[PDB]
RNA sequence: CUUGAGUCUCGUAGAGGGGGGUAGAAUUCCAGGUGUAGCGGUGAAAUGCGUAGAGAUCUGGAGGAAUACCGGUGGCGAAGGCGGCCCCCUGGACGAAGACUGACGCUCAGGUGCGAAAGCGUGGGGAGCAAACAGGAUUAGAUACCCUGGUAGUCCACGCCGUAAACGAUGUCGACUUGGAGGUUGUGCCCUUGAGGCGUGGCUUCCGGAGCUAACGCGUUAAGUCGACCGCCUGGGGAGUACGGCCGCAAGGUUAAAACUCAAAUGAAUUGACGGGGGCCCGCACAAGCGGUGGAGCAUGUGGUUUAAUUCGAUGCAACGCGA
């Protein structure tokens, strides 16, 4: 509709899921698709084979808005980080810049003392 | 760990020194 | 493994003088039957010219470009764990598998005789069908799409 | 008397302490906008969170806690310990020449004081994290590992506790005794041309013959060769336990036995070595194909049934068209 023709793509690449939200610079997330929620569930079947599913549906989810050249920045590590870049670029989009800006701390808090086995 | 990381950075200096 | 063997040296076609055609009868040999293959595959190849209607000495490959393989599964259980790891085809298999893609559906098709049943499937590739053709349709699926694990 | 020990002149380095502020990222929470059906979670899972607007995004705001990078086999401290930045007070250390006292020294039972983390006391604070406790999976069972929540505590001030694998498992102090390579911090001389070269200090990590050790190993920072003091040991268990005392709000600390029981308990290391160490390298082992068996139907043999016997042996890899 508004047809900004560009935008900053978001890849919250977590580990069990990698949801992607598409938006321009003002932070107006208009479209999004979830890798582990693209029909798929579980963990190893929510891995990046599902990330490209989410990428293609999101491309379909916002193809009505006509966004040609695409900026993308990523959060978090994980397999749902690389394959989705190629998927979204091949899915009728053009790239602007790729980065994972995952917020490393300056030793602020405590994350858990998780699995030990 | 609050006590390991000063030990591995002072052990693996056996690993990665030579 | 560590040692290697060179490719066995082969004399050319006893009839057309072309080593590539001579190798072809060697794969179809089951029950040790080249003399029968003389009345089966040599009788087939002789008919392949006029049925094609052109010189089958170098026009013989006008139906093989699509058949060109690129990848096959190599079972590297590296470190004790089987992986996909499709290695790109090296010349000692990409042409052998081309002949391995020929007579998979040409034994008991229910026709006159495989003296000329095989003489039905060959022009089909330059008539856009036959066994060698759809072989490359399935190879594209296993590679080029599993980059996260390929 | 000046060489031991100490004062002064002078600079050098430092997460050495104590008190103040201060910054930004990061988790969390709250408010706002956009718009949306999942979010999370693991070996699959539900509990959980959510259709209300969650997750995601950017906009801000509150709070608490720690200070990414430098960062180091670095540095400092008696130890415990000490990492953002800046200031205030302060403690040592080391080095350059000097000057000055004249043995002022070393060690120290008792004694005094500092003492990681838990823990306690009285008041705050409380973001994460989280014993306890809840709920969901696991398992044979699970009160555990695992997940979702989560309180005390973790933080601060004052008071207590006094412990640790408080460990270099090496008491302090001094003298002597081949070498090499680094590291960090001063300094003298040399064209520092410079980075440095030639020297000299301190602290420091790693090799190594003498020598020592049971041995590994130590090896000028000794576990070498000596000296001065102090602490401790005297088979394993019982037992760092009872009792008594002292201390502590309490938890408990310290001091510290005996009965009885066994003939070992130990330490270094050697050759086997089993691994749910590891790397390697070999073989139709796997890989890539072929040909197969297992499908049918026939012939034999093995196992069973019957029979008078259907004789006996082999019948995990290594029997079953075997003896025969």
């Amino acid at each position: 509709r508004k047809q900004v023709s560009d935008g900053v793509a978001h890849i919250h690449a977590s580990f069990n899921n990698t949801i992607v939200t598409i938006t321009d610079r003002q932070g107006n997330a208009l479209g999004w698709a979830t890798a582990g929620g693209s029909g798929f569930r579980g963990s190893r079947k929510s891995t990046p084979f599902a990330a490209q599913v989410a990428a293609e549906r999101c491309a379909d989810a916002v193809k009505e808005y006509g966004i040609k050249n695409l900026e993308v920045m990523v959060k978090g590590p994980g397999p749902g980080r690389e394959s989705t870049i190629r998927a979204l670029n091949a899915a009728g989009f053009r790239i602007t810049n790729i980065t994972d800006v995952t917020p490393i701390p300056h030793n602020g808090c405590r994350p858990p003392k998780k699995r030990r086995v | 760990f609050y006590e390991k990381p000063t030990t591995e950075r002072k052990r693996a200096k056996a690993s990665a020194v030579k | 493994r560590r040692r290697v063997i060179g490719q066995r040296k082969i004399l050319p076609d006893p009839k057309f003088g072309s080593e590539l055609l001579a190798k072809f009868v060697n794969i179809l040999m089951v029950d040790g039957k080249k003399s029968t293959a003389e009345s089966i595959v040599y009788s087939a190849l002789e008919t392949l010219a006029q049925r094609s209607g052109k010189s089958e000495l170098e026009a013989f490959e006008v139906a093989l470009e699509n058949v060109r393989p690129t990848v096959e599964v190599k079972s590297r259980r590296v470190g004790g764990s089987t992986y996909q790891v499709p290695v790109e085809v090296r010349p000692v298999r990409r042409n052998a598998l081309a002949m391995r893609w020929i007579v998979e559906a040409a034994r008991k098709r229910g026709d006159k005789s495989m003296a000329l049943r095989l003489a039905n499937e060959l022009s089909d590739a330059a008539e856009n069908k036959g066994t060698a053709v759809k072989k490359r349709e399935d190879v594209h699926r296993m590679a080029e799409a599993n980059k996260a694990f390929a």
